[PDB]
């Protein structure tokens, strides 16, 4: 067949979020509320293209929003998401639940530093709709001509000639 | 009909005790009004990621974010 | 005989268990998801006289998606003729296929 | 050689049937399909289907081979043995060389001679099983499915109480 | 082989298109030789539990021709519907395939040439 | 056996073959087999005798067998193909393990071994069930898998099959294993056919089924398990020697008997097909199981037989025996070859 | 992983003991005993109730295999239909029983 | 294909052969056929898990429990044998030859 094409490997430099995963689940919902619009634009370009090369720079500007999503965590609120992250980080399950208080302190001091109001029960699992300005994939699956269906039936259904034609019967 | 009920009450208690726990089983949910809060609640549980739309121009139903007040919510979950 | 009472009555008994493109619980593709879809779109209708010879390309993408034939055969090449490098000494590991750089995210 | 784990299994598998189906007795024969069923489980349990595994233990090995290693002490109080099973377990080690020396084999079909850890898939799948939901499928999606399983089995309760009187 | 045409509208013994064929009449003399099984049936039944054979059970027998005419009136319709479908799509195929089916050339005996065998 | 019991069983062994007839899943298939061949069982040992558990014992083992190599089958397709379709299959490996299957469900050869036992253990109305119903089963998924099945394993296993069912029922005294090498003959000439037109093998199927039925209700009706007891069968009833007469005339293949329909059939569309050795010497071999019927008609039911005294208390009372059906399946069995053009509504 | 170390543990433990115990008292020299129950030798008679208490649970275990997802399928988005076929099998599973009591199969072991 | 599907189909076959001639106890010949469906199980899930086909994954349970079913079935076929001669030797049942 042909030769895959892949993308060199500058391509591929962004700055990473190198941060742990309790690390991110504590910011998780002002993250879902103040990154929305890059995020939804690299999902969306992400399950209609069908392919993370096509995603590449949507993808950077996941990187690009996350980053200074954290940095305006360390210019004002670095104390309090430590301690609450610290918190998460304890439990092996990471339960949000353990960790109230120290939740509480980082959304108050969210919330009076930056004006973030974090999301609710059911608001970051709702369906969004996204403003992009790239086409949509004609054929995403880059599937090739379908075969021709059969001929159907048509014309008035008339008698057998002469019956079953079998041998001898008449009928 | 109670006299059959207390005579098997009487001789059968183990009987009497599972045929009617079982019969409400059986009829107690198509009785109860929480049951549609069961369902309810098994479709809000968001297992997979909620895959956006393409603006279009017309979808007066679909919010733009997370916050806007347009969509689906779970007030009946938080109220209960 | 196939007496298809479940189109007859339009009950659906097992047709939903019969390919991988059906309806998932959560919506878990398959692993040959697209090329088993590619292959059904290609062969419906047609007949299956028509389908072994029309749409003979896609089939071979799915059964190759499905047993990996050729991208083992490819990989067997590859790692074979590495082998035969590294036994010769003309070839050396790069740190990032040895384990010494500390992978990306 | 770690590796190649679930092969090695697999090899005790192929072997495991070769020491019963040389059959020195159907308490021996039991004894080998036990052990055949729990190195077979330990492959399944190597590919996910943890779930599947435990089927294997609490159903196939703890429910059905009780039952077969009860019947054999109820109702049942070499050469040709020990040869079949020499023969056999020469020929899967013929075929163990064969496909090790040249990473390639075909007895019906082709098959490959590296480790079966590269067809594996690269991707994740949430906070489920999918193996496990799968399975819960089975009340949802499976409707005719459990219907005539159950009355299947309503039927084989029906039938060994018919059999098994005599009159 | 016509597995494929009934398919799309599956398990109808009669469908909507055979009402577009013409019926068989009831004096049909297949119809007459299924009515004469339903006869010979009858007597064939009191024959086998030692009846009058010609004389016994004339509701019976009636009941066996009815019920024998009832059956074969509907296998007889559902037999012409199927050499209908059967010479309809052969229509349809030699008329979307002109060229498997060349109007052949054809020459009178004169020009074509048939070697004599003498009986002698 | 508690009526209910019987009904109940009865209807499981029909919703196992409905079941394998209108799924689309080819584990729901799988199912259907196991659902009929468990259910069958206690209809075998419905007297509790041990021909009778020998019989059930050794069908259970081919039935299982067969069922394991089915599914071993479906397996492979899974493998090669990734789905479930009761359509055609994906791989020769898998073609040839179902074909196999399905020829060790229907009892043909080499799988024949089975066949003239266990219906010699079990009763009539057993037999029966074992000869027709079980076979509508296996049939209908050879039916939905013939663009995948291999020419010369179908015409070897069917050749083999006639041949057997020829040369086994030469030797036969018992009326079973007459009907049962029978069974295997028929089904080689259902099979030989299958490729060709699967029509014709509908219409095979359905006159074998009719003809066995008479044959079964004939044998329930004298109580003859044997060929001496059904010569004293004219000094009790005369009418039913003239059944067995007629429709064992019709088994072989006697123009213009309506047995003589399918077959000639059957060579009308292999010819077709351009094959001319092949039904030619089938036939041939029909020709000797028509000769030992013929044999089993001519020595030992036409001329008329030493019988016993004890037989005089026996005409004193008539059958009281339900012969269901038995005046219609005669008549059918025997006098349908002027409706020969009825095969289209099997189309 | 670990898992394994741990079953592996398990079954050394094990045959340590148990080879401790066969050999650490046969390394007395004892007595050597010649010694020349029940039956005597009479062979063993089928107990056919023992039977049918192993195949009834056996047919039991299979339906209680069928009942084991149900923790997973109470999450379904169809549990109408979830909750129809759960009373369904634990009824057939019930059915079974009363088929198995009242035709006199849960006698002498009841 | 996969490596580890020819060493459970050749155990399949093993067992296969172990049913089909050796003329012994009818134990050893249910214990070569749940063998069989032993593999059969195996293979089924391998496959499945393998394919990331979800709906098929409780397929393999359906496969245990019929086929165990049918296990208690032919056990008590061998009680009934059992209940005849004593033995569950095959070469008692040759009643059916003549
Ligand atoms: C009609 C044909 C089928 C009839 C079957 C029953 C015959 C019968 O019972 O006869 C006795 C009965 C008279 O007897 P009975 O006094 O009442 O009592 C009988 C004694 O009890 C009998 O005394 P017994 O039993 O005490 O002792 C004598 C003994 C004597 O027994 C023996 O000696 C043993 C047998 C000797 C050797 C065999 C001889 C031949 C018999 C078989 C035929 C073979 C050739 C067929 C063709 C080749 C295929 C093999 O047994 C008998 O005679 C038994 C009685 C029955 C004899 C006849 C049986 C014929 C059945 C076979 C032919 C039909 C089916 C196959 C056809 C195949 C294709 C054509 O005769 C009839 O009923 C004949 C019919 C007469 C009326 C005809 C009216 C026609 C009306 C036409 C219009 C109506 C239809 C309209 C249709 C459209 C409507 C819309
Ligand atoms: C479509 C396929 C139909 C296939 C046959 C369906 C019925 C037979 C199967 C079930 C069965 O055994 O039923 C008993 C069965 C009697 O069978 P049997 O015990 O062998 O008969 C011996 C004596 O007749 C026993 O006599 P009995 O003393 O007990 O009382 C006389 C009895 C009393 O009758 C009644 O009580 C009936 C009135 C009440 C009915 C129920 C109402 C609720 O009348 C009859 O049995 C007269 C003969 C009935 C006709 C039998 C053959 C039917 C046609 C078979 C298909 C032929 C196709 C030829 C194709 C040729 C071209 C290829 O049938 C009936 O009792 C009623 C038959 C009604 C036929 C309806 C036809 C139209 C269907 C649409
Ligand atoms: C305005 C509206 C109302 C108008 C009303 C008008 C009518 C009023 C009268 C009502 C009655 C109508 C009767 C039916 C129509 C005429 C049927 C006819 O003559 O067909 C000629 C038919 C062919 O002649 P054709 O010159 O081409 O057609 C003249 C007409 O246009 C015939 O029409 P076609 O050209 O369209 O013929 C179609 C085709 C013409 O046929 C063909 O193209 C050739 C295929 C024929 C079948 C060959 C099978 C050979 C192997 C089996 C042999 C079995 C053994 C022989 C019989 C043994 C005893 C059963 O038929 C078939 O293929 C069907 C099969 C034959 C059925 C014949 C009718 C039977 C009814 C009575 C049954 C009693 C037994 C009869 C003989 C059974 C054997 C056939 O003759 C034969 O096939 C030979 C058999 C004799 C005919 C049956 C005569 C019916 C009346 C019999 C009364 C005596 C009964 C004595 C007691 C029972 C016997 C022991
Ligand atoms: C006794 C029978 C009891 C169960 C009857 C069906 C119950 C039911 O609601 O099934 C719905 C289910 C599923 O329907 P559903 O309404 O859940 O459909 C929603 C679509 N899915 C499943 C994809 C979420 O089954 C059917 O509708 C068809 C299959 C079974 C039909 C009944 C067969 C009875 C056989 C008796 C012998
Ligand atoms: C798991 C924790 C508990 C483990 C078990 C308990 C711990 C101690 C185990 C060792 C105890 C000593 C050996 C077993 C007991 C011996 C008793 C006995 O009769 O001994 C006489 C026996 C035999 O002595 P004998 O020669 O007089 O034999 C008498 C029999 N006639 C005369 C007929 C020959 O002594 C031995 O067998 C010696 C064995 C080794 C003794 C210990 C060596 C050092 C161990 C450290
Ligand atoms: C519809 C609801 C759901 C029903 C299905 C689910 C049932 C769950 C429990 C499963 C039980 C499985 C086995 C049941 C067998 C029943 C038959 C039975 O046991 O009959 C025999 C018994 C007499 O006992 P015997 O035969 O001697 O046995 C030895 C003990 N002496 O005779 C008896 O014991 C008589 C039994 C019948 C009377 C019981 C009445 C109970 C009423 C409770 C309140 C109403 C509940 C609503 C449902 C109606 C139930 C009848
Ligand atoms: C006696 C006749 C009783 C007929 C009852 C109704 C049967 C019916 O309608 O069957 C539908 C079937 C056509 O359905 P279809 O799916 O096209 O069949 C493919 C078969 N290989 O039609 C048929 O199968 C018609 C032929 C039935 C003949 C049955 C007796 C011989
Ligand atoms: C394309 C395919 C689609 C499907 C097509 C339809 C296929 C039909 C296949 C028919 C198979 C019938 C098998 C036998 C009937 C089933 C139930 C049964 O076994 O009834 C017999 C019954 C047993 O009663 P029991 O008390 O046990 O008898 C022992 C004697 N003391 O009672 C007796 O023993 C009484 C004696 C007489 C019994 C005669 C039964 C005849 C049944 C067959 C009728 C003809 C076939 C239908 C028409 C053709 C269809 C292809
Ligand atoms: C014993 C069995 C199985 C058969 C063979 C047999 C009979 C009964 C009668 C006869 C018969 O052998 C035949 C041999 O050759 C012909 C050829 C004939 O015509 C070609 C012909 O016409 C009536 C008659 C005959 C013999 C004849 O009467 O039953």
């Amino acid at each position: 067949p042909g030769i895959v094409e892949l993308p060199s490997l500058e391509d591929l430099k962004v700055q990473e979020v190198k941060v742990s995963s309790s690390v991110l689940k504590a910011a998780a919902h002002h993250y879902g509320a103040q990154c929305d619009k890059p995020n939804k634009e690299f999902m969306l370009c992400r399950w209609e293209e069908k392919d993370p090369r096509r995603c590449l720079e949507e993808g950077k500007l996941v990187n690009q929003c996350a980053l200074e999503f954290f940095r305006q965590i360390k210019r004002h609120c670095a104390e309090p998401f430590t301690e609450y992250w610290t918190c998460i980080d304890y439990s092996g399950l990471q339960l949000f639940r353990r960790c109230r208080k120290e939740q509480a302190q980082f959304d108050k001091c969210v919330l009076d530093k930056l004006g973030w109001v974090r999301p609710d029960l059911g608001e970051l699992s709702k369906v969004t709709k996204v403003k992009t300005d790239r086409p949509l994939p004609e054929n995403p699956y880059h599937s090739r001509a379908r075969p021709e269906p059969n001929p159907e039936v048509e014309g008035d259904l008339k008698p057998a000639r002469h019956g079953s034609r079998l041998f001898f019967w008449t009928m | 009909v109670a006299a059959f009920l207390k005579n098997v009450w009487a001789k059968e208690p183990v009987l009497v005790a599972s045929f009617a726990i079982a019969g409400l089983a059986v009829i107690l949910p198509t009785l109860s009004p929480y049951t549609k809060y069961s369902l309810m609640i098994n479709r809000a549980t968001p297992y997979n990621y909620p895959v956006p739309l393409r603006d279009d121009g017309n979808m007066p139903d679909v919010p733009s974010h997370p916050q806007d007040p347009q969509g689906p919510s779970l007030e009946w979950l938080k109220r209960l | 005989p196939f007496f298809d009472v479940q189109k007859k009555l339009g009950v659906d008994l097992d047709h939903w268990m019969t390919i991988q493109s059906a309806e998932q619980p959560h919506r878990i593709p398959a692993r040959c998801h697209a090329f088993e879809k590619e292959w059904i779109e290609c062969a419906h209708g047609i007949g299956s006289i028509r389908a072994e010879k029309e749409c003979k390309i896609e089939f071979e993408d799915f059964r190759e998606c499905l047993l990996r034939q050729k991208t083992m055969k490819r990989l067997n090449a590859i790692k074979r003729q590495r082998d035969k490098l590294i036994k010769e000494g003309k070839y050396t590991p790069p740190p990032h296929h040895s384990g010494q750089e500390d992978l990306r995210p | 050689m770690m590796t190649y784990i679930v092969f090695i299994l697999s090899i005790i598998f192929v072997m495991g049937f070769v020491g019963f189906s040389s059959k020195p007795s159907p308490i021996y024969g039991g004894l080998g399909l036990i052990v055949s069923g729990g190195v077979g489980c330990g492959i399944v349990l190597n590919f996910g289907g943890s779930f599947l595994g435990l089927m294997v233990f609490l159903i196939y090995l703890g429910g059905m081979m009780v039952v077969f290693g009860y019947t054999t002490a109820m109702a049942t109080e070499n050469k040709v043995v020990l040869g079949t099973f020499i023969t056999g377990l020469l020929m899967e080690f013929l075929m163990v060389y064969y496909v090790l020396k040249d990473k390639e084999v075909e007895i019906v079909f082709k098959f490959n001679g590296m480790g079966d850890w590269v067809i594996y898939d690269t991707g994740d799948s949430g906070f489920f099983s999918e193996e496990a939901m799968g399975i819960a499928a089975l009340y949802s999606y499976g409707t005719w499915l459990v219907i005539v399983t159950g009355w299947s089995l309503l039927i084989g309760v029906v039938v060994i109480m018919e059999i098994t009187r005599g009159n | 082989m016509m597995t494929g045409r009934q398919a799309r509208a599956p398990l109808q013994f009669l469908p909507d298109e055979a009402r577009s064929l013409p019926p068989p009449k009831l004096t049909d003399p297949r119809l007459a030789y299924i009515g004469f099984l339903g006869y010979c049936s009858g007597l064939i039944d009191n024959a086998i539990r030692r009846r009058p054979v010609l004389s016994a059970g004339l509701h019976r027998q009636f009941l066996y021709i009815t019920s024998f005419v009832f059956v074969g009136y509907y296998l007889l319709k559902r037999q012409d519907y199927m050499y209908a479908v059967r010479d309809h799509d052969m229509f349809s195929y030699i008329k979307s395939h002109p060229e498997d089916f060349p109007e052949k050339d054809k020459k009178t005996y004169r020009e074509v040439f048939e070697e004599f065998h003498p009986v002698r | 056996m508690n009526p209910i019991i019987l009904i109940i069983i009865l209807m499981t062994v029909m919703l196992g073959t409905i079941i394998v007839m209108i799924s689309t899943h080819w584990l729901l298939i799988w199912i259907g087999f196991e659902m009929n061949m468990l259910a069958i069982i206690p209809i075998m040992m419905k007297k509790h005798n041990p021909r009778a558990t020998e019989a059930s014992t050794k069908y259970f083992l081919t039935q299982s067998t067969a069922s394991m190599l089915l599914m071993m089958a479906i397996i492979i397709n899974l493998m090669f193909s990734g789905q479930w379709t009761v359509m055609k299959l994906f791989n020769p490996m898998a073609s040839m393990l179902m074909t196999m299957a399905l020829a060790m469900k229907l009892g043909m050869a080499p799988f024949h071994f089975w066949v003239p036992e266990v219906t010699q253990g079990i009763p009539l109305s057993s037999g029966l069930i074992l000869l027709t119903w079980q076979k509508l089963a296996p049939m209908s998924v050879l039916y939905q898998i013939l663009p995948s099945i291999n020419l010369d394993l179908i015409l070897t296993l069917s050749i083999l099959s006639i041949t057997i069912g020829g040369w086994g029922g030469l030797n036969q005294t018992q009326l079973r294993k007459i009907m049962a090498y029978s069974s295997i003959a028929h089904m080689g000439w259902m099979t030989a056919v299958l490729l060709y037109n699967p029509t014709m093998t509908l219409l095979n199927l359905i006159i074998y089924i009719i003809m066995t039925s008479t044959m079964f209700t004939l044998f329930m009706a004298n109580s003859t398990t044997t060929t001496l007891s059904l010569s004293h069968t004219w000094n009790k009833a005369p009418i039913m020697t003239i059944l067995v007469l007629i429709t064992l005339l019709s088994m072989g293949g006697l123009p213009p008997l309506s047995g003589f329909m399918p077959k000639w059939m059957i060579i009308q569309e292999m010819t077709k097909n351009d094959s001319i050795i092949l039904p030619t010497l089938m036939a041939i071999t029909a020709l000797l199981n028509l000769y030992f019927y013929m044999r089993l008609t001519y020595s030992t039911a036409l001329t008329m037989f030493p019988s016993t005294n004890n037989m005089k208390m026996k005409w004193q009372f008539p059958t009281t025996k339900r012969m269901t059906l038995l005046p219609t399946m005669t008549v059918l069995s025997t006098m349908l070859l002027p409706l020969t053009p009825i095969l289209s509504i099997l189309e | 992983m670990n898992l394994m170390i741990t079953l592996l543990t398990n079954f050394t433990l094990a045959t340590l003991l148990v080879t401790i115990a066969f050999w650490l008292p046969q390394l007395n020299v004892y007595s050597e005993k010649t010694s020349p129950d029940p039956m005597g030798s009479a062979r063993l008679p089928f107990s056919m109730k023992f039977f049918l208490v192993a195949i009834t649970f056996l047919l039991f275990d299979l339906e209680i295999a069928l009942l084991l997802p149900l923790p997973w399928a109470s999450q379904t988005t169809n549990l109408n239909t979830m909750l129809t076929m759960a009373l369904l099998l634990i009824f057939l599973l019930a059915v079974s029983l009363a088929y198995e009591w009242t035709q006199k199969g849960l006698e002498w072991t009841e | 294909m996969s490596l580890v599907y020819m060493n459970i189909m050749m155990a399949f076959t093993v067992s296969l052969t172990g049913l089909l001639m050796y003329r012994s106890h009818l134990m050893s010949s249910l214990l070569c056929l749940e063998g069989m469906m032993l593999s059969l199980f195996i293979l089924a899930t391998l496959m499945i898990l393998n394919s990331h086909f979800t709906l098929a994954s409780m397929m393999p349970i359906i496969l245990l429990v019929f086929a165990a079913c049918e296990a208690a079935l032919g056990l008590s076929l061998l009680v009934m044998v059992s209940n005849t001669y004593g033995t569950d030797y095959v070469q008692n049942l040759n009643l059916l030859q003549c």
